[PDB]
């Protein structure tokens, strides 16, 4: 019902076709997610044996450290490191490279991609903006029918 | 042209700074341009603008290291041999900017710059905080203010490295 | 800026300092240096000389020509050839 | 003048003409084309091997030049030239005519690509095939 | 109706399976380029409809012609995939 | 395997090409980063010995605040700082000028660096789009051989 | 061979044809052809 | 050659020619870092 009206229907239109994008967007940053967390997972917690805990392990903090929310202060309960500096003074040498695979990480996703995705919204704006017009014309139409 | 001198136009700034931390192994092995050859070519490398602004940049990144050392590491009772060293090396710099003061296009063209400015804030910091530690180096106040001068410090010579 | 700033780096500049302080104090004081000095041939400034009114009348004719190509140039040109024409058409005419 | 190899003398006229406007070419002052022959480090035949006079009195030969095109565009570019269709004997052949202007065009063409004379280039390119 | 009818029909076959193969893309290129062309002709014949009596081209585009089984034309521009026609102003003034 | 589909493969192009502008980026926030981690890691603890943690610390806090994730309440507990309001009635004074430092800091990462990135990235994308799908179409008959 | 430069050929003269249909070439061959006009008038008014 | 015949194009394309140790014009294209050339439609539906 917001078609209707002259602001949110073609803006809904231009939504839609952003919607690939954000798909693109999602494909490009599968395989970050997905490397990082099976590598992080592994570094944080090794010599355990596989479940669905290690799964949800895997997708639950990458995902959510791309929006700026950091599990650093988790991520050192779960390093087991007792420093007043926090990677430092662990029991495993291997676990204070945690926060620099995450500094590529990051470095790929908000820098990176973020940044690439609003490049692609100004672009595809400018090319289907007179087209979410004309579309939004013929869904008038489609409303009235 | 005026830049490189008397070199091809063909040099990287890795082979310039290999040839500076390399004379004796670096120069004879490349094109550009006894006693009146190797003083020649010598002369001619040496001479040119490029080499000394490279010599110039790294000189104030080792500056910019060792001065971030010397703020991070505890200051001692007295005065210590790495704050002799910054301090003749931040004189040599006000008698470059004084050089500069003298033989610029007057004194308004000198003080256009923001880099000149920045140069100013760098000399009057450094020299207000080693004043403030020189005046009772016992004293464990005097450190504290001393380093939370030279923090400022720190912060306008990584400013300055940006030139 | 680089080319008459001493070669040497910041913590080694006070020995050039010294050196020109040094120079300075033996050209004003002791008086027994007179510089370096180098002047240009009659010849090569007259060569100069000529090859830059040579260039300069070779970039005026070109931009002559350049602006005799452009399409409102042609366009107001031809437009006065036919106004010329119409002119000669009435003298044709007459003799008719 | 007479050459002792046999490979140079079966060369026809007009190759020797493409030679002459090479060293034309060659003779005006600051030429790249001379610098390139130069810096090639080449014999008489092109050959990658670096008398004197043979290598001298013809030293912008049409073979030298193709080795040294040849060297700039790929590794593996080899022409296959056969100057004995221009004898008298090859007459009565009914397409030779053709292939005959093709081989020459495409020499001068390589000429006018050197010289970077852009219009006789394209004008070479017209006359002969093979264009793309 | 005849231009609408036009658009389709070469929208349709430049789509369609007997247009598909290396050769036939130029032709099927043609075919979308004139559908194109005769939309805008629809879109022009509407306009200087609008243009001389909007009322009077109301009432054309509410008439029902009985070669689509007894509808109107704007059904017919819809069912053809007809954007340039929709988005006219006076298509739009007999939808609202 | 993303070059096949006319989607992911130029836009990969793409980001290989702004791979130049975000190292561009990391050379314009390493001055920050280095020069406000080592000002402000000795403005929180002074009169300590030069170690290795010294040089964690100097690296650690500060490219991880621009992303949004402030470390304000643990730089409030190594400041020892008692008081109800954070930076007050603290042991030394100079300690109370960590968050000004920061707050010259964060300005210059995210309100300046972070959008001059936006608009290196809108203008870049406008130069190499057709760059890209040609290299794209380049790199389709390399797949093919 | 044959068909290759056949549509060489062919190239060649609807490129030809283009360069005469642009804007700039039809106003230069107008004017050249407006400036033999004006000498063949030049003619008629030394024959009259 | 698109224009006029695309699958005698596609033929011309595929021909080994002796002059680069036979193979063909679009690794010929290919080596001599032609963009514009393995952009045309042509190009791209004989690698398709
Ligand atoms: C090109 C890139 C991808 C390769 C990077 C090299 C990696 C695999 C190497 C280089 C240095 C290595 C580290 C060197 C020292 C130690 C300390 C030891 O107690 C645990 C392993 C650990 C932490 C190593 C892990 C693997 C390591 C990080
Ligand atoms: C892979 C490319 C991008 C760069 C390579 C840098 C990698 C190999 C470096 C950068 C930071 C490094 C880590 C920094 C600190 C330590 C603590 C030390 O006690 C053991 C090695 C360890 C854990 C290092 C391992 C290697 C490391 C991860
Ligand atoms: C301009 C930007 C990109 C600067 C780059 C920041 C890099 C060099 C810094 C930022 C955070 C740093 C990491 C922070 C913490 C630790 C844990 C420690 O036990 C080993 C070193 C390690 C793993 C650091 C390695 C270097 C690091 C990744
Ligand atoms: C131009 C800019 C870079 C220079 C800024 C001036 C700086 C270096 C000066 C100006 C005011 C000064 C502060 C004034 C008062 C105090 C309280 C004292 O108990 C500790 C030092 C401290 C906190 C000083 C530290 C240095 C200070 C911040
Ligand atoms: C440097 C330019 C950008 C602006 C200069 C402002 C600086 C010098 C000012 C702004 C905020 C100030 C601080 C604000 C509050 C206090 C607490 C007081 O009990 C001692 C001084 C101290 C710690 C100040 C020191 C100087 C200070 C850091
Ligand atoms: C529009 C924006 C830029 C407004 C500027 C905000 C400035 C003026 C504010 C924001 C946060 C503030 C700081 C917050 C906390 C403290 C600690 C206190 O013990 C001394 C003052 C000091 C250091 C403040 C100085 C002024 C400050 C830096
Ligand atoms: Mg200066």
């Amino acid at each position: 019902y917001y078609a209707l009206s002259k602001n949110l229907g073609p803006k809904l239109i231009m939504m839609m076709e952003m919607m690939k994008d954000v798909s693109t967007f999602v494909f490009l940053l599968l395989i970050f997610l997905i490397g990082y967390g099976v590598a992080a997972q592994s570094l944080l917690s090794p010599d355990e044996d596989f479940s669905s805990r290690t799964f949800i392990g895997v997708l639950f903090r990458p995902y959510f450290q791309i929006y700026g929310e950091l599990f650093l202060d988790d991520l050192n309960s779960e390093a087991n490191c007792l420093g007043d500096t926090p990677f430092t003074e662990c029991s495993r040498e291997t676990v204070r490279m945690v926060p620099f695979f995450l500094a590529v990480y990051i470095l790929g996703s908000n820098v990176l991609l973020v940044n690439l995705l609003i490049a692609m919204f100004n672009d595809t704006y400018m090319k289907v903006q007179e087209a979410a017009e004309d579309l939004w014309r013929k869904q008038n139409y489609e409303l009235c029918a | 042209a005026d830049w490189y001198g008397h070199l091809k136009s063909v040099t990287s700034f890795w082979a310039v700074l290999f040839a500076f931390f390399f004379p004796f192994f670096v120069l004879p092995f490349i094109n550009f341009s006894g006693a009146h050859r190797l003083r020649r070519k010598f002369a001619k490398f040496y001479s040119a603008p490029y080499t000394r602004f490279i010599s110039d940049l790294l000189s104030h990144f080792v500056l910019c290291v060792v001065t971030s050392y010397f703020v991070l590491d505890k200051l001692e009772d007295t005065i210590s041999a790495i704050e002799w060293i910054l301090l003749v090396w931040f004189v040599a710099l006000l008698l470059e900017e004084l050089r500069q003061m003298i033989f610029c296009d007057g004194i308004a063209e000198y003080i256009s710059d923001t880099w000149n400015r920045l140069d100013l804030i760098m000399i009057t910091l450094f020299f207000v905080g080693f004043f403030t530690h020189a005046s009772d180096p016992s004293n464990q106040d005097s450190k504290v203010v001393s380093k939370g001068i030279h923090a400022f410090l720190v912060v306008v010579l990584w400013l300055r490295f940006m030139r | 800026e680089y080319k008459d700033r001493p070669f040497l780096p910041a913590p080694f500049i006070l020995l050039a300092h010294v050196h020109m302080l040094f120079m300075r104090l033996l050209r004003l004081c002791g008086v027994h240096t007179q510089e370096h000095e180098k002047i240009q041939d009659d010849e090569t400034k007259r060569k100069i000389t000529t090859f830059e009114a040579l260039n300069t009348d070779k970039f005026l004719r070109r931009w002559e020509r350049e602006r005799q190509e452009m399409l409102e140039a042609r366009v107001k040109m031809t437009n006065d050839n036919v106004v010329q024409a119409m002119g000669m058409m009435d003298q044709l005419l007459e003799h008719m | 003048a007479k050459t002792n190899i046999t490979a140079l003398d079966e060369l026809p006229s007009f190759a020797l003409a493409i030679e002459e406007l090479y060293k034309r070419e060659a003779k005006k002052p600051h030429s790249h084309v001379q610098r390139l022959v130069s810096l090639s480090n080449t014999d008489v035949l092109g050959r990658h091997y670096r008398g004197r006079d043979l290598a001298n009195t013809r030293a912008y030969n049409v073979l030298r030049m193709d080795q040294i095109f040849a060297r700039l565009v790929s590794k593996d570019f080899s022409v296959n030239r056969d100057f004995t269709i221009y004898d008298s004997k090859y007459d009565k052949v009914p397409g030779i005519q053709f292939r005959r202007t093709a081989q020459a065009s495409h020499m001068l063409f390589l000429w006018a690509i050197c010289l970077d004379r852009f219009r006789m280039a394209r004008h070479f390119w017209l006359i002969g095939d093979q264009s793309i | 109706i005849n231009a609408l009818v036009a658009s389709r029909i070469l929208e349709r076959l430049s789509t369609h399976r007997a247009l598909q193969g290396p050769h036939l893309a130029e032709e099927r290129a043609k075919m979308q380029h004139n559908a194109k062309k005769f939309e805008e002709l629809a879109v022009g014949v509407l306009g200087e409809c609008h243009g001389s009596d909007s009322h009077m081209a109301s009432e054309m585009l509410h008439s029902k012609n009985d070669m689509f089984n007894k509808k109107n034309a704007i059904n017919i521009a819809y069912d053809a995939k007809s954007l340039a026609f929709l988005s006219h102003p006076a298509t739009q003034s007999v939808i609202n």
